[PDB]
C-alpha cells in the first residue's frame, strides 16, 4: 500500500510500491488399506464392506 | 390437537423429528438372509416378538429382493390399489360450511405432488406389517403445507418396553422415543390379529421363502455335479511322487479328453457322479409358490388360477370372489389411515374452528365395479312400462355416467 503523508512539497520524493509474493506446493494425501476378495463376500454380519 | 387427542404444538412442526438424529441416516442393511437357516428364522422371529425389530425389517426387505415370484405376487397387489380413482366425500347430511371443508380438502389432495408415492410408501406396511412416513411441514403464508413425504426403513423402530403395539425410534436409549404428532403417516393393515410385531404378512411368507431357496440352491449344486462320472484312480507301491502327480492330473483331465493310456498294474474305477431327477426339488418349489400365491392373492385366481372363459358375468366371477374382497379391504384400510392422519392436520390447521372430529370429512377410493350396460339396459324398459319408479340417482350412480349439471 501507499506509505504516510510526508510534509514535503518542495522537492518531492519519489517512491515505488512493493510485489509481494507467496508460492506454495499442493502436494497429495493419501491413506489405503488392503482386504481380502473372498473375505467380503464371506461377511454376512455387514462388517468388512463398510469400509 | 389429533384424532387421539394428545396436545399438538405448532412450534415441533417445523423440523423433523429425526433431524437430531443424523446416526440413522449413516446405518446400513446387515442383510440377514444370507447364510439364513431355519434355526436363525426362528430366532429372528422369536427376537422380533420381544421388540429387536431392526433384524427382521432388513430379512423381510432381503426377502423381497431375492425371491422373484413373492416380488411379483407383492407388487401386482400393490399396483391394484395404486390405479384406484379416489375422492373426498363429507360427512354423514353434512352441512355447507363441512361441504365446502371437504371441497378445499379434496382440491388441495389433488395439486398434492407424490401422493401415488405417498400410496406405494404407504403399502409396503402389507407386507412389513408397519410403514412410517414422515412429513415436512411448510407454510406459504398463512397455510401449512406437507412439503414431502419420506419414507423411513422399518428397521428404524422398536417396541414399547410397557406397550407391545406402540412403536418408537431408536434413539439408543431403552425406551426408544415416542414418535411426534403431526409428524408420520402410520400405516398398519391388519390381516391377522394380534400385535404389530406378529401383524406382517412376510411372518406367513418366510417359511415357504427359505424352503424354495434351499431347494433351488441344492438344485444348482447337483446340476453342477451333473455331467461327467466321479473317477478314481489307483497306484501301487512303488509308485514316487512326481509318478502320483501325473495319475492325478490324468484322473482331473480324463472326463473332458476322451481317451488315455496308464500302466497295466494301475486302475480307473468310474463311479456314479449324481443320479435322481429335478422331480423332488422342482416339486417343493411348486408347493412353496403355490402357498406364496394362496397367501397374497388367494386360492381362487393365482395359485388354483381361474383359467379362461368370457361373458358378461366374468368380470363378477373372476372379482366378486376374493379379488374384490382383497381389494375392498386394502383400500378401505389404506383410506382410513390416510383419512386419520393427513386429511386431519390439514382441515384443523389449514381453516378456521374446531370442527368435532366425528364429523371430520374421509377419504374414498372407487370401488365401483363395472355393470354389464346391455342386459340392464335390455332391462330398464321392460320394469318402467311395467309401472315402477326406479331413481334416475341410482342408475347414473351405478353405471359410472354421471348426472347433468
Amino acid at each position: 500500500q501507499f506509505p504516510k503523508l510526508r510534509e514535503w512539497i518542495g522537492q518531492r520524493v519519489i517512491k515505488d510500491m512493493a510485489a509481494q509474493g507467496y508460492q506454495i506446493t499442493n502436494k497429495l494425501f493419501e491413506s489405503t488399506v488392503g482386504v481380502k476378495r473372498t473375505d467380503i463376500e464371506d461377511d454376512n454380519l455387514g462388517v468388512y464392506g463398510p469400509l | 390437537v389429533d384424532v387421539y387427542g394428545n396436545p399438538i404444538r405448532t412450534q415441533q412442526l417445523r423440523e423433523p423429528q429425526t433431524s437430531r438424529l443424523a446416526g440413522l441416516a449413516k446405518e446400513f442393511a446387515q442383510h440377514p438372509a444370507k447364510g439364513l437357516t431355519p434355526a436363525k428364522l426362528a430366532r429372528i422371529l422369536v427376537e422380533a416378538e420381544q421388540g429387536n425389530l431392526q433384524a427382521q425389517a432388513e430379512l423381510f426387505m432381503d426377502m423381497e429382493e431375492r425371491d422373484a415370484h413373492l416380488f411379483a405376487e407383492m407388487s401386482k397387489r400393490k399396483r391394484a390399489i395404486l390405479g384406484l380413482d379416489w375422492a373426498v366425500e363429507p360427512p354423514r347430511n353434512a352441512s355447507a360450511a363441512e361441504k365446502a371443508d371437504a371441497d378445499y380438502l379434496h382440491e388441495l389432495l389433488l395439486d398434492l405432488e407424490g401422493l401415488e408415492d405417498l400410496l406405494l410408501d404407504a403399502l409396503d406396511g402389507i407386507g412389513h406389517g408397519y410403514s412410517c412416513i414422515e412429513l415436512e411441514w411448510a407454510l406459504q403464508g398463512r397455510e401449512w403445507m406437507p412439503l414431502a413425504f419420506h419414507h423411513r426403513p422399518q428397521s428404524w423402530f422398536q417396541l414399547n418396553p410397557e406397550d407391545q403395539n406402540e412403536l418408537r425410534l431408536r434413539d439408543n436409549s431403552p425406551a426408544g422415543e415416542a414418535l411426534q404428532p403431526f409428524g408420520w403417516i402410520i400405516h398398519r393393515p391388519r390381516a391377522r390379529s394380534g400385535y404389530v410385531a406378529r401383524s406382517g404378512l412376510f411372518r406367513v411368507l418366510a417359511w415357504p421363502y427359505l424352503f424354495r431357496h434351499y431347494a433351488t440352491s441344492d438344485l444348482a449344486e447337483m446340476l453342477e455335479i451333473y455331467g461327467l462320472p466321479i473317477r478314481l484312480g489307483k497306484y501301487p507301491p512303488g509308485t514316487a511322487d512326481e509318478e502320483k502327480a501325473t495319475l492325478l492330473r490324468a484322473v482331473t483331465g480324463l472326463g473332458h479328453a476322451a481317451a488315455g493310456i496308464i500302466p497295466e498294474t494301475m486302475a480307473i474305477d468310474f463311479q456314479q457322479a449324481a443320479q435322481g431327477s429335478s422331480d423332488p426339488f422342482l416339486a417343493m418349489m411348486r408347493q412353496s409358490e403355490d402357498a406364496i400365491s394362496k397367501a397374497v392373492l388367494g386360492g381362487t385366481l393365482t395359485s388354483t388360477t381361474s383359467q379362461s372363459g368370457g361373458g358378461a358375468f366374468a368380470l363378477g366371477q373372476v372379482h366378486n370372489e376374493v379379488r374384490h374382497d382383497l381389494l375392498a379391504s386394502d383400500a378401505r384400510q389404506l383410506a382410513a389411515t390416510l383419512s386419520r392422519d393427513l386429511l386431519w392436520p390439514l382441515l384443523v390447521l389449514n381453516r378456521p374452528g374446531s370442527p368435532d372430529v366425528r364429523r371430520a370429512p374421509r377419504l374414498v377410493f372407487d370401488l365401483r365395479e363395472q355393470a354389464d350396460i346391455t342386459s340392464m339396459a335390455q332391462s330398464i324398459p321392460a320394469l318402467v312400462n311395467v309401472g315402477l319408479e326406479i331413481p334416475s340417482a341410482w342408475v347414473y350412480d351405478k353405471l359410472g355416467i354421471p348426472q347433468p349439471a
